[PDB]
């Protein structure tokens, strides 16, 4: 999806 | 916050050289480290992200490694174009914190300055002040020293000195020295001398104008 | 390509308010997180705030939390920083950027500062805006028996920054050197030189065109040959 914080984000 | 430390803030290397810029995090930042390039005119671009991963459009010449707290940007083969200031930034914790930058300068063959001396302009004088300008253009290395001398005596007060950044195409520097006085002070003397001392010369570089043979 | 253009800087007294904007084109603004980053005189970069593409969440760096509000108009492709309660510490070049989620095999890697704009300077100070006085520098009286001739232009005693110096409106860009501005007393001075060939000036005319937006000033100076 649209996660934008620290580290690996999936969807 | 996490503190980023860049070991060197200025380094100079020759075209062709391999340069490694280093970054160090106060804490393990798990490879979540990115490199930026800010060029002489303020423009900034992403160069490498997730410590080794290059983004599209960037040269293969840039590579980046690291584990834990230690990171490196290696520029395999310095090109002219790489004069800029490089910043690492950690993305492990919030806030993102930036390192202080490493300015890269390109080492090149010595060039002696072309100096020009400019007498105060008529418009200035009628208004009151007298500023005499000295341009010492196109030289290398950066380190130069100017002295103004008014009728033999060096004047040290009221001098504003500015250097340009390294010219992107011939790796040269330019400097401008202005001496400001009052018209009254200015007309009380007849010879103005701009004296440059720099590596390329034994004898000082001297420009002069006598207010009557101006 | 992608364009991030920030506008809005200029002088503000301490305690004041100013509002920056950042016009974005070449990408669907509604799908990107937007950010402000700032850099001071010492070249230190600082993250100041971010807002989610929807508008819903805005997050702040402690030093501006409570004084700066971030916002966006998704319909106009513009992002804002309303700056109030300014402190001189806030003096900096302000930049705006968009996020980008990069593909890793096992997750996406979030880059907050993927694409940056050119920046807009804000100087926070009680100093009154001062226009620049511009002076043409022409060669000394001893007849030019040189190939090339260097002419110059001095732009003296102005505030705030910036000032734009062009030579013949763009037409002379080879051999142009514009020096950084040094704060002399409470006002800046910069200079710029051009080296044109002896067959060009005095024959054809050279002009330094200088603009200081903060006092809405634009002066054009014909550098004329020296009189005796």
């Amino acid at each position: 999806x649209l996660l934008v914080t620290a580290g690996l984000v999936l969807a | 916050d996490i503190q980023m430390t860049q070991t060197t803030s200025s380094l100079s290397a020759s075209l062709g050289d391999r340069v490694t810029i280093s970054c160090r995090a106060s804490q393990d930042i798990s490879t979540y480290l990115n490199w930026y390039q800010q060029k002489p005119d303020g423009t900034v671009k992403l160069l490498i992200f997730y410590t080794s991963r290059l983004r599209s459009g960037v040269p293969s010449r840039f590579s980046g490694s690291g584990s834990g707290t230690d990171y490196s940007l290696t520029i395999s083969n310095l090109e002219q174009e790489d004069i800029a200031t490089y910043f690492c930034q950690q993305g492990s914790r919030i806030p993102p914190t930036f390192g202080g930058g490493t300015k890269l300068e390109i080492l090149r063959a010595d060039a002696a300055p072309t100096v020009s001396i400019f007498p105060p302009s008529s418009e200035q004088l009628t208004s009151g002040g007298a500023s005499v300008v000295c341009f010492l253009n196109n030289f290398y290395p950066k380190d130069i020293n100017v002295k103004w001398k008014i009728d033999g005596s060096e004047r040290q007060n009221g001098v504003l000195n500015s250097w340009t950044d390294q010219d992107s195409k011939d790796s040269t520097y330019s400097m401008s020295s202005t001496l400001t006085l009052t018209k009254d002070e200015y007309e009380r003397h007849n010879s103005y001398t701009c004296e440059a001392t720099h590596k390329t010369s034994t004898s000082p570089i001297v420009k002069s104008f006598n207010r009557a043979a101006c | 390509e992608v364009k991030l253009v920030e506008s809005g800087g200029g002088l503000v007294q301490p305690g004041g308010s100013l509002k920056l904007s950042c016009a974005t084109s070449g990408f669907t603004f509604s799908d990107y997180y937007m950010y402000w980053v700032r850099q001071n005189s010492e070249k230190r970069l600082e993250w100041v705030a971010f807002i989610s593409n929807g508008g819903g969440s805005a997050f702040y760096a402690d030093i501006v939390k409570g004084r700066f509000t971030i916002s966006r108009d998704n319909a106009k492709n513009t992002l804002y920083l309303q700056m109030s309660r300014l402190k001189s510490e806030d003096t900096a070049m302000y930049y705006c950027t968009r996020h980008t989620l990069y593909d890793t095999l096992y997750g996406n890697y979030p880059v907050w500062f993927a694409d940056w704009g050119q920046g807009t300077l804000v100087t926070v100070s009680a100093a009154k805006t001062t226009p620049p006085s511009v002076y043409p520098l022409a060669p000394g009286s001893a007849a030019q028996t040189n190939s090339m001739v260097t002419l110059g232009c001095l732009v003296k005693g102005y505030f705030p920054e910036p000032v734009t110096v062009t030579w013949n409106s763009g037409s002379l860009s080879s051999g142009v050197h514009t020096f950084p501005a040094v704060l002399q007393s409470d006002l800046y001075t910069l200079s710029s030189s051009v080296t044109v060939p002896s067959s060009s000036r005095p024959s054809e005319t050279v002009t330094c065109n200088v603009a200081h937006p903060a006092s809405s000033t634009k002066v054009d100076k014909k550098i004329v040959p020296r009189d005796c």
